[PDB]
């Protein structure tokens, strides 16, 4: 290659000469200890590189060189339980071999295990034509998920030799005839880390996600490819959220990005993941989990970077069909990484100090999540899932941050400390929160479930309204004052809140809910209402109700409790509730 | 064929070509990478034999040496055909719907010329939207620009649709096509306006072009230029009567800013670019009539409510520059009326050449004022409602504002798929006045008819 | 060695030539024709030619008679043992004229990143003997806490007792403090000086002192020296060191000002813009890290424009360090001390370093029911503001002791006053 010579250094700024092979973007490893760069001009053959490690002690005269790629990714096996930085530094890996706990400057490691073996088990038969995308093998990575070796795009031709055996990342495993000639395939690909990765077509989302989590589910679902966005403000349990959504949802991967955190922030992060558990094998989240984290005072572009990359491997466990939720945290120092790293690039500012191309910025990253079919032969739908955590920087909504995020995201899950002060778990605000896809979810879910679904949650989320204007009115005036109409009212309310709404993430039962149980639970409660309303028409008083139906409804307290198996209890309520309710009124 | 192989230099989006000759202001070029990707550039500025271009889609990956400059000879053109219409494109006017190949008629500029003073006509005569509110209370007429204003998500996108579906004009015998311009949306909004159009037929008579969210700036700026462009085209030079949608603005005002910064001229002054306001006096003065021709240019520009306290540039802008303007409101959508057209606050400047006698109904002007004088005070009612709590029920408030709330969910409620034609809304709306008593009926002839 | 060369003076910049193997930021010593010597650092470095800055500044410099000798090496701070009981200036050069100090070794000054996952969290609580700070927003071995106030609020009387009363209750070892003087006056750095030497915490603590009258570019150095040395001692030497920084506002102030010396395009808000960076590099160097015995805790104190308009925005801030501690003058001004307002005060790991085994667990709970009693008690007397004609006159009037009784006795317990943790507790079961 051709190696650069330091002609200037000014700051985080490094110009080279003798930089003609070299484009704009790529990243550079720059002087004697060959820090990280990345090029961002070119006058005749030098360059103005931005170096993203501290610059001190580098002088002019020292030698450059340049990967010849832009920021990118390694992709393969050994990827997956792996703590990575912004840039995709292996940090488990970097103790061990430079054998210090501290970040070395112009430190340079592969992301993946080069040299590991693994089985590489060929499904493809040979002379079988090829495009980019097609599955010639798999490659057994984890004891949860299945790793398929796939034809890197820009490949096309007629496959040569292939045999399984225990391999490498780097000895080649098959070979393919191209109108080129011969290109032998490793295991392992590269990607640039903001180049969206190819589709055959992108497709709407309309397919529920079972988080398990009852109010999400059932008030605000989110799409299998949506977007849903959640504010973190302190002590509002929203740590547990993350957790509870990352092992119960019916995902295949989960990819958690921690883009600049206070540090021991990020490591409770990095202590708990590892200590979750996947139900359905009952090992740990991390044998189907990738992590990125990045503290606060790492090299900005990395914290920058964070994003991209963690969505780049999304993105690659998307084109083998599978199903990945991508959990962003926080996205509001993310784009402090951008205000910064714009400041430093003389940039004109626009609103409260950000650049002018924020929301560009965020809808291109939020637009590449969602469901579409990979590149193939085979046709197949992947997804990714996105849910971004925005530090609200100051309680307020009107921060450029959290409005462009919900210009391009359906869902919204406002937590609130206020519930969280009330032992209301999980604190999401059912009044302030919204979704979006209610509309098309409820469709799928009336007519998987033949039911109708779609009225009981327009019914539930209506006597919440009712709810709330009713207690303001009882601020005013008193309790005894409105009607046993509109007191009945208040009293399905909170019966709503606490059975159905409340969920305590650690109890064993009440963690997770199976969707033929939410719609059994919710039916229980709305029976309740109707047949007590009909019982006020009927003109029985509310106290006499309220004495047969409260022998029924410590039932109904404790059927969010009932095991999955059990479910013919829930529906027994129904019955109970009809004949004591037409009891009452003799 | 001209394409220059000589880069001095790249910065950004920018970069500077050297030794050309013959590049004027403002051509386009295409940059030939190394690997073959093409890249569309517009030229910024142009001295000796030098040349600076800015990149559409960024200068990431470029290699100088080995990376050649083609200029194309020709400003940001669109190329236009009768046979437009019913077909798809993006911001660019490249088809996006794959579909049969365009021969284009002509290629034309598409910031366009500029009307003589004395040839442009006033707007006359009357658009019939289907919506109650729109036509019967807040008329449009043709050659008006009538923006509609409206919160995050209170149905913009569906009365945008709406309108697009239900819009056509009486009495004729000149065809009328629409052109619907979606600046700067997500994939899932431009898809369901896409797949609503396909559904109801409603593309067969409309143009329609596709600037996604996450789309380049410059093409976002481009494509309501590139949408009038064609809007004209159809109006004046074949004869039409062309209606033109945009969706969502305030989008457009954000790429302008970030196009502005890019470019470094003109720093902001209130924290957007310089002259946003003259950038939209000039997309707005395009609405219009040109006496001695039969068509008529309208247009519809949608955009987001400024939420009243991060309060920003656009609302006095367009508003500034608009004949008029029409709110929809969140509480109103809430409560489930559809569409949330707030009457009060909003109004149409130009509503009498539209609504008249034989263009439209005679009744029509004059029961439009009584029964917005009606609402007006079944607003008394509310009002004499908003201090009222519960307090003591009178005459007055009674009758009035059971006469709003049944207005509420009966005119301004008509539902988003109803097409209530001129007609249909004028005996609904006399109906739906005649409830209420006679004693203050503006118009002392014809008590019920 | 020994270049003179120099071809400009500008301000306090220079421009050398003819100078080989020069590295950014790395030190420089003028000689002038009067034999007078200065330190420079290099700040920027050409094909041939660099520019510095000079410390002290450029007066009397003949630049034809004038030499230059680039020392090879950045700003360092030499590390030895015996630096408790000691003064150092800016630059941790000797100011008590004591005894000549060879350093173990010579540190660069700015530090290491820790790597994520070798980052532990911190788990036991730091007793502070602070009634308003211990039973509430607990401070653990390791956090980054930051104490907000005004000028003449008595921030720097607190920040005082912190240092004399702060102590663990494991104990080993006892507990190391180094304290750093950010661009304050005399009168502000002889308190500090006062108080030590009193109390006799001079010699178990180490300190860095940096007046207003010294040079801007000095301030910048003053914490990354004060931060290298207390992780010398916490990490290579395993010792237990709070950092107490005392006025990060003008080391922010000091930042601008080197920003405009070296013609660099202004940030947001004025400031240099690598502020959030800059700040957050200093404060993230705290904690403790796995498989070693030492560990860091810092309570910057920050002086707090009442508008939120401009200075070193507490948000800025507030969100990199892990809580923060408001002290206000409003409340200072009735014999409140430490005026503590409770109501925005959160240390962000109270939850953790609070419970049984690491402290009487009466007070997780009674925290939490006191918490309530923080939100009851205002309501009962703080949330009135004059108001309250009604409210809180109808048998509230337990409320209407608890607050008040809280505001005078709990915030003010005396500057001198050391409480137990049990006791502090105890006091909030009296109010109970």
């Amino acid at each position: 290659m051709q190696i650069g010579k330091i002609i200037k250094v000014s700051g985080p700024l490094v110009m080279a000469e003798n930089m003609s092979e070299a484009s704009i973007q790529d990243m550079c490893l720059v002087g004697d200890l060959g820090v990280i760069g990345e090029i961002i001009e070119m006058r005749q053959d030098v360059a103005s590189i931005q170096v993203y490690e501290e610059t001190s002690g580098i002088g002019p005269g020292e030698p450059v060189r340049s990967t010849g790629e832009a920021l990118s990714v390694e992709l393969g096996p050994g990827i997956i339980s792996q703590m990575f930085d912004g840039i995709q530094r292996p940090l488990d890996t970097f103790m061990e071999v430079t054998q210090s706990n501290f970040l070395g400057r112009g430190v340079q490691l592969p992301a993946l295990d080069h040299e590991k073996q693994w089985w590489f088990e060929a499904t493809i038969e040979e002379g079988t034509e090829v495009s980019a995308g097609d599955i010639i093998g798999y490659v057994d990575e984890t004891k949860i998920i299945q790793h398929k070796i796939m034809v890197p795009n820009g490949i096309k031709g007629t496959v040569q030799k292939i045999e399984s055996g225990s391999f490498t990342i780097d000895d080649p495993i098959c070979v393919i005839e191209t109108e080129q000639g011969l290109k032998e395939l490793t295991m392992m690909q590269k990607w640039p880390v903001r180049r969206g990765r190819p589709i055959k077509q992108k497709l709407n989302p309309d397919v529920p996600m079972i988080t398990g989590q009852r109010v999400i589910d059932t008030f605000f679902p989110v799409t299998k490819g949506g977007a849903a966005a959640v504010p973190g403000p302190f002590g509002a349990g929203k740590t547990v959220v993350q957790h509870q959504i990352a092992k119960w949802s019916d995902v295949d991967l989960v990819v958690y990005v921690g883009c600049g955190e206070r540090g021991n922030e990020m490591t409770d992060v990095v202590n708990e993941f590892p200590e979750l558990i996947d139900p359905n094998t009952g090992e740990s989240l991390m044998e189907r989990t990738v992590l990125i984290a990045n503290t606060s005072n790492m090299p900005v572009a990395a914290r920058e970077a964070s994003i991209y990359t963690g969505i780049t491997i999304a993105e690659y466990f998307r084109d083998m069909g599978y199903d990945v939720a991508i959990m962003a945290d926080s996205t509001s120092r993310w784009a402090e990484a951008l205000r910064e790293m714009s400041g430093r690039l003389e940039e004109m500012p626009g609103d409260e100090g950000y650049p002018a191309y924020l929301g560009s910025r965020l809808a291109e990253y939020y637009e590449r999540s969602g469901r579409v079919i990979a590149l193939g032969s085979d046709q197949r739908e992947g997804s990714i899932t996105a849910i971004s955590a925005v530090s609200p920087s100051g309680g307020d909504i009107s921060e450029p941050v959290t409005q462009n995020t919900l210009r391009v995201v359906k869902v919204f899950w406002g937590l609130d400390s206020s519930l969280a002060q009330k032992r209301h778990f999980p604190s999401i605000n059912w009044i302030q929160s919204y979704s979006l896809y209610s509309t098309e979810v409820g469709r799928y879910m009336d007519q998987i479930l033949q039911q109708d679904w779609s009225d009981m949650v327009t019914e539930g989320m209506r006597i919440l309204q009712e709810e709330e204007q009713l207690n303001e009115i009882v601020r005013l005036v008193g309790i005894d004052s409105l009607s046993d109409n509109d007191r009945l009212t208040l009293e399905v309310a909170k019966s709503i809140r606490e059975d159905y709404l409340q969920q305590n993430a650690f109890d064993d039962v009440d963690t997770f809910t199976s969707r033929e149980k939410q719609f059994n639970m919710l039916k229980v409660i709305l029976t309740f209402g109707k047949e007590a309303r009909k019982a006020l028409s009927l003109g029985a008083y509310f106290n006499e109700i309220m004495e047969g139906t409260v022998a029924v409804r410590e039932r109904i307290s404790r059927s969010k409790y009932i095991p999955e198996e059990e479910l013919a209890k829930i529906s027994s309520i129904n019955e109970e509730i009809k004949e004591t309710i037409q009891l009452i009124v003799s | 064929i001209k394409e220059y192989r000589t880069i001095k230099e790249v910065v950004g989006p920018l970069m500077a070509v050297e030794k050309v000759s013959g590049v004027k202001y403002e051509e386009l070029i295409e940059v030939r990478m190394q690997n073959g990707e093409i890249r569309r550039g517009q030229v910024l500025e142009v001295q000796e034999d030098k040349a600076m271009v800015q990149i559409f889609e960024g200068t990431s990956g470029i290699n100088l040496k080995n990376s050649s400059v083609r200029f194309l000879g020709h400003p940001l053109q669109l190329g236009v055909s009768e046979d437009m219409i019913g077909r798809v494109f993006d911001g660019l006017g490249r088809p996006k719907d794959n579909g049969p190949e365009i021969l284009p008629e002509k290629y034309l500029d598409i910031n366009g010329e500029v009307i003589n003073p004395i040839a442009r006509d006033y707007p006359d005569e009357f658009i019939q939207t289907g919506i109650s509110a729109i036509d019967h209370l807040n008329t449009l007429v043709r050659g008006q620009k009538l923006p509609v204003f409206g919160p995050p998500g209170a149905g913009k996108s569906a009365l945008a649709a709406q309108i697009a579906r239900q819009a056509t004009v009486l009495d004729s015998s000149d065809d009328f096509a629409v052109v619907f311009a979606a600046i700067g949306i997500t994939f899932e909004e431009a898809e369901f306006f896409m797949e609503d159009f396909r559904q109801t037929g409603a593309i067969d008579r409309s143009v329609m072009f596709m600037n996604l969210a996450n789309d380049p700036a410059i093409e976002r700026i481009a494509t309501p230029r590139m949408a009038l462009t064609a809007a004209e085209y159809l109006a004046y030079e074949k004869g039409m009567h062309v209606l033109v949608i945009m969706e969502d603005m305030t989008n457009y005002a954000e790429a302008l800013r970030e196009i502005s910064a890019a470019r470094r001229e003109v720093p902001g002054r209130r924290g957007y670019p310089g002259y946003l306001y003259t950038n939209l006096a000039t997309l707005f003065e395009r609405a219009g009539r040109i006496r001695g021709l039969k068509g008529s240019v309208t247009q519809i520009p949608i955009l987001t409510m400024p939420e009243d306290d991060k309060t920003h540039p656009i609302p006095d802008l367009t508003g500034y520059i608009t004949e008029g303007q029409i709110i929809l409101t969140r509480e109103l959508y809430k409560s489930g009326i559809s569409p949330p057209i707030d009457v009060l606050p909003s109004l149409s400047r130009l509503k009498d050449k539209g609504t008249g006698a034989g263009k439209t109904r005679e009744d029509h002007a004059a029961t439009m004022n009584q029964l917005f004088a009606a609402y007006a005070q079944g607003k008394q009612a509310k009002e004499l409602a908003v201090v009222l709590g519960e307090s003591a029920l009178s005459d007055i408030d009674k009758i009035y504002a059971k006469f709003a709330e049944r207005f509420e969910n009966e005119y301004v409620n008509q539902g988003f798929y109803t097409n209530r034609t001129i007609t249909e809304t004028l005996d609904l709306g006399w109906e739906l006045l005649a409830m209420l008593p006679r004693t203050e009926l503006k118009r002392i002839k014809d008590d019920l008819l």
